[PDB]
This record gives C-alpha cells, structure tokens and sequence, in this order.
C-alpha cells in the first residue's frame, strides 16, 4: 500500500484551473565609501648674533 | 506513455561589482643656512614619496 500510494499517489486531480503565471524579485544595493585625511607641518627657525 | 503539459520558464540572474582605492601621499622638505663673515653655507633637502 505504501509503495502504491509513493508509484501512483493517494488521491488524483478533480478540480483544476487552467492558467499563466509570471513572478518577478529584483533587489539592487549600493554602497560607496570615500574618506580623506591631509596634515601639513611647517616649521621655520631665524637666528642671528653680533 | 503519459505525457503532461509542462511549459515553463525560470531565470535567475546574480551580479556583483567592487572598487578599492587606496592613495598615499608624502612630501618632505628641509632648508638650512649658515653664515660667518668670510663663509657662507647653504644647504637643501627634498623628499617625495608616492
């Protein structure tokens, strides 16, 4: 019994709709990053004797 | 034979894209003086690394 239920089912179709489907998913992630650092030094030094 | 209508069509569509970006930047610079009142000195130093 179990094997004829598996080969051939244990019901059959009596109530059908007869029909197109069409299902569409997109998704889009972005990700941009920028970062930056500048360091200027400047230093200067003037000395003088007799 | 059995045969049964199965008209059907399924796609799929990943994509993936990257950008790295890394910049280095340095600059160095030394000017020096010397003075006597028979000698003159002078001397200068650049650096410049990318």
């Amino acid at each position: 019994i179990s094997r004829y239920f598996d080969r051939v089912g244990s019901h059959f179709l009596t109530g059908i709709v007869m029909g197109g489907r069409a299902i569409l998913a997109s998704s889009t992630n972005k990700l941009r990053v920028k970062r930056d650092y500048s360091v200027s030094v400047v230093a200067k030094a003037s000395y003088e004797g007799l | 034979v059995d045969v049964q209508q199965n008209d059907s069509a399924t796609y799929t569509n990943v994509s993936g894209n990257t950008i790295s970006e890394y910049q280095r930047s340095l600059a160095t610079s030394v000017a020096i003086e010397g003075r006597y009142n028979f000698f003159s000195g002078s001397l200068s130093t650049d650096f410049d690394s990318n």
